[PDB]
């Protein structure tokens, strides 16, 4: 098994404390576009977000804080997990499912479907 | 010329005077499809 | 298409690098897995990585590839293959 | 010109009073056996357009009591009164004067007695007169337009107009009478001006050209 | 002219900032304008691109004549919506100028 | 080519389509087709390569 | 049962009666719409879906047109480019130039599709339309002139959220969507209408002017509000909430969220 | 045949065009009307069809479809949904004026096609939509229906034939869109006048959901003629497959302007000169004809000389019959003027729901009134042609294609007027 972790530098904090969730991410749903709901992606969970006292900036002491890599594949971003020793969560990619559409439905003569204005 | 004969409602009494000839109307099964 | 907006595209050279793929294809079947020639003129061998060293010298020796001067050497790093290091050289 | 939006005002508000007549209701429930059981939705033009003829104008009470009496949402009753033009969502004057403006009246010259209403009503259009009794706008073909400028004042068509004529009919309207419907130059129908070209022989008769049996 | 702020809080002008420096927070105000609460851009991290300038659509943000603005803290760099402002109301007769001047290359 | 180039501020501040390019092309820019390529050219210092 | 037709030459099996969007979504070819929703009744009014079937002289409207068997879709035919290029330009003839101010910005359909399938240049010389905003309550923020007629929230609440107030008044240019009366859309489901918009002529009244979507971090979380447990996305901005919107989960909560989750 | 265009009085279908006889039962029974209907209907609803094909009869409305086929479209096993024939009274092209003859002068007969058609297509009853301003016209139309449910014509046991039909009247409201064919089926069940989007198409899903047929008042008030007199007579008459006796309208700049029901494929000018006295200061004095309403391209007065009044000639001199409805403009006419009253019209009759229609043709009428005001630029002629083809075919109704058309037709026959308007409007400036 590969374990990759002696060398690829990072402090044993971010290895072992760490939780990468691999997941496709959700359509934006102020859109209708699904071009971004095509490739796995993999991220680290969400840390500590303090306010900077001169600007009140959003300071973070978290390096893996922006790291969001995509995958072709599910297996792939499961073995590059499991190459740098995270422990990760993977989450099934959720599909539409395929719906019966008939404009015809619109003007059905006994049926609820029938609608009331166009 | 028989057109300056007819007021507002001469269409609608009309209308009236023929629910008698009209047959019974069919049914989509509910009261409106609303239901 | 065409107009100024377009790029203009030469087939010429599209050919002749496309002719000279085929030719390094066949002179080094042993390591070239790959050739492709872009829509804007640019020539690539997808090469075995234990052929750097053959597919090299021949690229640098040979007298129909006198590719002497190594413009370029770096990689990709693409973590959703298995070799995710992409190795690439530029003659 | 006109808004599509309601606004309300003391005169034409929610609580505004408007219900139909037994008559009225008679003439509704006729209508309503018009159509087909579980579609009464279909005579929200009919109704509506009873409404507007009983009360003169289309008070947001009137498509209330609408809705209510079809038990439709009156969400679309409002679309119905705003989609057509014959809904006065306003009150309007004793006589609603509407000039054909399309490309055939035009060209008849309608514009002239658009004009000739103007001047005498003195009044442009769009205005209602200052003692409520005439209203003016231009519309389209009112489906007349082979008979020069037309005029359609409440339910009867005036056509084969002139400035004059159209004087004539504002004044016998403002002394309470009733100018007679039709062509106002001398023909009776859309006929040739002089002299039939067609159908000038006598009707044939029943059982005419009858095709071998049936 | 009226006097008002010409940023409406399109933040666009934060996100062609090649190096991150202009920070923006807005709300509705209580005319229900939209108004930014922060604009912070620290000259520190500025590049000086001028492609907050050419973003904005309302020539709201607009790198102005001034060069000689060297502080003895690093702090003072960091400047503020008000910072910002001030400058804005000293340097406008100038930066109208160089704007009537050049924006018909724009 | 305003889907790649920027429109004119006059045009930006008057036209619809080149108000939404404006805001596009400095919000997100213009998307590049997938694809790689080796540029150079003879600068000063010799030839100067870029592989994007 | 599965009839066969072809998407840009590609055969692919398809159920009868499934649309040529639908067809052409099986391939992965996702064809333009405004007024087409996947949750809502066909309307085919918006005519952005319109693409070329070969050998046939007009364009059908994907979103609702069904596909009859051999026929093949040309996706990307000239006559597509065409017809999505002069929807695009009839759209943004006369919409309003609010996209600095319009909070839809950066993830609006309407600003993406004049990129991908529009012109980038207007030919309107002349003076554009205004509409009288409508108040309809105190979530959903309306300003009336971004509307395009889609009829997508007119359609969501009639079937939906069962609250048959939204409708077309008026006729022509003039048409205006919106409750007649000066009357508030209330309903649970009301801040859905704010997501099925295309354009920013609904928008969220506390979100309002907060910030752009480019730079909000999208967390997926679940509802706690009631026991439905809907799937949300919380979009936090340099560690804070500014808004949630749904996430979907077709065996939970479809696409929708409630008035309180949101 | 070779030459056509000379009906004689006994072929006309309608004989009381002018009203200068009864409109009642009495005087229909006296002219011809309501003579061995039983029979016609006991034919069976094949014979009828088959007639109607015969007879190369094609739509009056504007679009003419082949009648037979698409009525016979409806001949098809019930599927537990009643069926319904309507009547398209709406009437709202402008220069169209041929259904309110029908309705107000011949009523009878009208009903007596209703009566027809629905045994044809096995229709339960008969929605006739009539326009809302034509109230008048309604009146008389259901003191006719009143007179034949009196006289047993229609109701239970038609004519007593066994089959049952009532006829309906519904008047309209005040919209031209409702003039199409789906936009009726919905004004007819209560929403906004909007057009639906086919498929499904009337034949299958029509009002109320049940299938049904949409008709033009000509076209179903000559079919009871045709079933008698015979679908060869009816086919004696125009070109091939323009065959028929045709109600046309002579408006405009016309010396007497009227209605006559000639023959099919008549010269345009054998037309205008013999039944309104030719153009008002002579044929050499006429600018242009809009030859089918409004939705049809106008011809200028070359094309005019030589053209035959039918479907496919007219199609061929880049127009089209519609309606019959000959609009005459001389050449004092502002043409251009014209033009933009058309395109406002359209405008101002726009059911708004597709997106080209409903912004393009708005966007036409502005660009038109700058044209008429000479306010535009020579460049702007072609982006105007652009303009109407991307409304033209990409809208859910063909009003999108009947505002493009008088566009399209005034820029290919009078470009060089607009050009000229626009130098002396720039010239002044
Ligand atoms: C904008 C528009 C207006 C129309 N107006 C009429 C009309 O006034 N009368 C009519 O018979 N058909 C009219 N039509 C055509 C109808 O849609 C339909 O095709 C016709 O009524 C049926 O003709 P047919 O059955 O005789 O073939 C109109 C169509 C459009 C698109
Ligand atoms: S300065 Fe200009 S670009 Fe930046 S947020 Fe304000 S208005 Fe937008
Ligand atoms: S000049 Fe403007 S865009 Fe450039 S780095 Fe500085 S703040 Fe950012
Ligand atoms: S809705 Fe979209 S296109 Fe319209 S102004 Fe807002 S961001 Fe721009
Ligand atoms: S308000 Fe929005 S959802 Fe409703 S019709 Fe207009 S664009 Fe469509
Ligand atoms: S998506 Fe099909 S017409 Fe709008």
């Amino acid at each position: 098994k590969l374990d990759i972790t002696t060398l690829t530098g990072v402090p044993e904090e971010h290895i072992k404390t760490r939780k990468v969730r691999i997941f496709v991410p959700a359509r934006n749903n102020m859109q209708s576009g699904v071009n971004n709901t095509k490739k796995w992606k993999m991220e680290f969970d969400t840390r500590e977000r303090w306010e900077n006292p001169l600007m009140g900036w959003s300071s973070t002491a978290d390096p893996l804080s922006n790291l969001v890599l995509t995958f072709s594949t599910k297996e792939d971003a499961v073995a590059f997990a499991e190459k740098n020793g995270w422990s990760f969560d993977v989450e099934e990619r959720k599909v539409p499912k395929p719906k019966s559409k008939s404009y015809g439905a619109n003007f059905s003569w006994n049926k609820r479907t029938r609608v009331s204005t166009k | 010329l028989q057109h300056h004969e007819y007021s507002t409602y001469t269409f609608l009494d009309l209308n009236v005077e023929l629910s008698k000839f009209r047959m019974p109307q069919p049914s989509s099964g509910r009261q409106s499809p609303r239901h | 298409d065409t107009r100024p907006t377009i790029r203009p595209r030469n087939d010429v050279v599209h050919k002749q690098l496309s002719a000279f793929g085929q030719y390094v294809a066949e002179i080094l079947p042993k390591y070239v897995q790959q050739v492709q020639v872009s829509c804007f003129n640019e020539l690539e061998i997808f090469i075995h990585p234990d052929g750097v060293i053959p597919v090299l010298t021949f690229l640098r020796d040979h007298t129909n590839a006198q590719f002497k001067s190594l413009a370029d050497l770096t990689a990709v790093d693409v973590p959703t293959r298995q070799n995710r290091f992409e190795i690439v050289y530029n003659l | 010109g006109a808004l599509f939006v309601h606004r309300d005002t003391p005169e034409n508000n929610p609580d505004t009073p408007f219900d139909f007549t037994p008559e009225n209701y008679k003439r509704i429930e006729a209508i309503v056996k018009n159509y087909p059981e579980g579609h009464k939705a279909a005579a929200v033009l009919p109704v509506l357009d009873l409404a507007q003829r009983q009360n003169g104008w289309l008070p947001i009470s009137a498509m209330n009591k609408v809705a209510e009496i079809l038990q439709v949402p009156p969400m679309r009753v409002y679309e119905v009164a705003t989609f057509y033009t014959m809904y006065n969502r306003k009150p309007v004057g004793k006589y609603h004067i509407q000039v054909c403006t399309t490309t055939p009246c035009m060209l008849r010259n309608s514009d002239s007695i658009l004009e000739a209403i103007q001047k005498k009503l003195g009044i442009k259009v769009g205005e209602t007169t200052p003692d409520k009794l005439f209203t003016l706008i231009e519309v389209e073909c009112l489906g007349a337009c082979v008979n020069a400028p037309m005029v359609q004042i409440n339910d009867n068509y005036y056509e084969d107009l002139t400035p004059k004529d159209i004087e004539e009919i504002i004044d016998e309207l403002k002394a309470g009478k009733i100018p007679k419907p039709g062509p106002r130059s001398g023909r009776f129908s859309c006929e040739p001006a002089g002299g039939l070209t067609s159908l000038t022989e006598p009707p044939k008769g029943p059982g005419f050209g009858v095709q071998a049996g049936l | 002219p009226s006097g008002e702020e010409r940023c409406i809080a399109c933040k666009l002008c934060e996100a062609v900032c090649p190096a991150q420096a202009i920070t923006i927070e807005a709300e509705p105000r209580a005319d229900g304008s939209r108004r930014t609460t922060r604009y912070d851009i620290d000259m520190t991290k500025c590049i000086y691109c001028g492609f907050c300038q050419e973003a904005c659509p309302v020539d709201a943000i607009v790198e102005g004549p001034n060069f000689e603005f060297s502080t003895e803290t690093h702090e003072e760099l960091l400047y503020n919506k008000e910072k910002l402002l001030n400058n804005g109301d000293k340097w406008e007769a100038e930066i109208a100028a160089n704007i009537q001047a050049d924006y018909l290359y724009r | 080519d305003a889907k790649v180039s920027p429109p004119k501020r006059a045009e930006m501040k008057t036209s619809m389509e080149s108000l939404i390019h404006h805001f596009k092309l400095y919000t997100e820019g213009y998307q590049v087709p997938p694809g790689a390529t080796y540029t150079a050219i003879e600068a000063p210092k010799g030839e100067f390569g870029v592989y994007l | 049962n599965l009839i066969e037709v072809f998407v840009d030459g590609q055969s692919v099996m398809v159920e009868p009666g499934t649309t040529v969007l639908q067809a052409c979504e099986k391939v992965g070819m996702q064809i333009p719409r405004f007024c087409y929703h996947e949750r809502l009744s066909v309307a085919g009014n918006c005519r952005m879906c319109l693409v070329e079937i070969e050998k046939a002289p007009k364009v059908v409207a994907a979103c609702a047109m069904p596909v009859m068997k051999g026929w093949n879709i040309l996706t990307n035919s000239e006559k597509s480019k065409k017809a999505r290029e002069g929807v695009m330009e009839f759209l943004l003839a006369n919409h309003p130039l609010d996209c600095p101010i319009c909070d839809q910005g950066g993830e609006c359909d309407l600003q993406d599709q004049s990129m991908m399938f529009g012109s980038d240049r207007s030919r309107f010389l002349e003076g554009k339309r205004a509409v009288e905003d409508k108040n309809i309550g105190p979530l959903v923020k309306t300003i009336m002139t971004r509307c395009i007629q889609c009829t997508r929230c007119i359609r969501f609440a009639s079937e939906i959220a069962g609250v048959d107030d939204l409708g077309t008044t008026g006729r022509g240019n003039d048409m205006q969507v919106g409750t007649y009366i000066e009357k508030m859309f209330m309903s649970e489901l009301s801040g859905n209408i704010i997501d099925i918009c295309p354009v920013g002529a609904l928008t969220s009244k506390p979100y309002a002017f907060t910030a752009r979507p480019w730079e909000t971090r999208k967390t997926e979380s679940i509802d706690v509000m009631d026991a439905v447990g809907s799937n949300i996305v919380v979009s936090t901005r340099t560690g804070e909430v500014m808004r949630i919107l749904p996430r979907m989960h077709e065996d939970i909560n479809e696409e929708w969220i409630s008035d309180k989750t949101r | 045949k070779t030459s056509f265009g000379s009906l004689k009085d006994e072929d006309r279908i309608f004989t009381n065009l002018y009203g200068r006889h009864d409109w009642r039962l009495k005087g229909a029974q006296s002219r011809g009307d309501w003579y061995k209907t039983k029979e016609i209907l006991l034919k069976g609803p094949d014979w009828i069809l088959g007639e109607v094909k015969t007879s190369g009869l094609r739509g009056r409305g504007g679009a003419g479809f082949p009648t037979g086929l698409k009525w016979s479209f409806m001949n098809k096993p019930s599927d537990g949904r009643p069926k319904y024939l309507v009547v398209n009274a709406d009437e709202g092209e402008p220069g169209t004026c041929k259904d309110r003859e029908i309705i107000r002068h011949d009523p009878h007969k009208l009903v007596e096609g209703c009566l027809v058609g629905g045994r044809a297509m096995g229709a339960r009853a008969a929605y006739i939509y009539i326009r809302g301003e034509f109230y008048n016209e309604a009146s008389n139309l259901q003191v006719a229906i009143r007179e034949a449910y009196e006289a047993g014509l229609i109701g239970k046991n038609a004519c007593g034939s066994g089959y049952d039909f009532d006829v309906f009247v519904v008047r309209g409201a005040g919209a031209y869109i409702c003039g199409e064919e789906t936009a009726l089926i919905e004004s007819i069940e209560g929403k906004q006048g909007k057009p639906r989007l086919k498929p499904p198409f009337p034949a299958d899903v029509g009002v109320f959901g049940c299938p049904t047929t949409v008709a033009n008042v000509e076209t179903v008030a000559v079919s009871p003629t045709i079933c008698r007199r015979g679908g060869a007579w009816f086919a004696s008459f125009g070109r091939e497959r323009n065959s028929g006796t045709k109600l046309f309208n002579i408006s405009g700049h016309v010396n007497h302007p009227c209605t006559v029901e000639e023959e099919m494929s008549v010269p345009l000018k054998e037309l205008i000169e013999k039944h309104a006295g030719g153009v008002i200061g002579g044929w050499d004095n006429l600018l242009a004809v809009i030859p089918g309403g409004s939705s049809t391209p106008l011809i200028p007065k070359s094309v005019c000389e030589t053209v035959l009044m039918d479907f496919d000639a007219l199609v061929q001199a880049q127009t089209g019959l519609g309606t019959a409805a000959v609009i005459v403009m001389d050449r004092s006419t502002d043409i251009v003027k014209a033009i933009a009253r058309l395109i406002e019209f359209y405008k101002h009759e726009s059911c708004g729901q597709c997106t080209p229609c409903r912004e393009g043709v708005d966007w036409m009428n502005k660009v038109m009134a700058r044209f008429v005001k000479g306010d535009a630029r020579p460049a702007e002629i072609d982006s105007l042609w652009e303009i109407s083809k991307q409304i033209e075919g990409h809208t859910i109704c063909a009003l999108g294609d009947g505002a493009a058309w008088p566009v399209q037709g005034l820029i290919r026959h009078f470009r060089p007027e607009l050009e000229e308007r626009m130098q002396q409007f720039a010239l002044q400036h």
